[PDB]
């Protein structure tokens, strides 16, 4: 019975070795947004008589 | 200056033989502890750095 509980917490030592880490790269990553016309600006101005 | 005499009687003798019996429990208990502890140290524990 002491030898299993001597067993335990050797088995306990051995299992506490760690594995490897898991993490997300996100850093830098902006969304992109979409813009649907273009803007020109102009405007046509003309007299009454089109001269 | 005012030593007096030890008396010895039956009861005392009695007393101490149950003392005995249990003294002698106490060390083979300890020994059973200590042997049990210091094998749990080899197999698990090692040498630490700085």
């Amino acid at each position: 019975e002491d030898m299993a509980k001597i067993y335990g917490a050797v088995a306990a030592v051995s299992k506490n070795v760690n594995s490897s880490v898991t993490y997300e790269v996100k850093r830098g990553t902006h969304e992109l947004i979409k813009v649907p016309t273009i803007p020109h600006n102009l405007v046509l101005i003309q007299s009454d008589n089109g001269k | 200056f005012a030593l007096a005499q030890i008396n010895a009687d039956d009861e005392f003798i009695g007393a101490i033989d149950k003392e005995s019996a249990e003294y002698l429990d106490e060390y083979a208990t300890l020994a059973r502890d200590i042997s049990n502890s210091l094998t749990l140290v080899k197999a698990a524990f090692g040498p630490l750095e700085r």
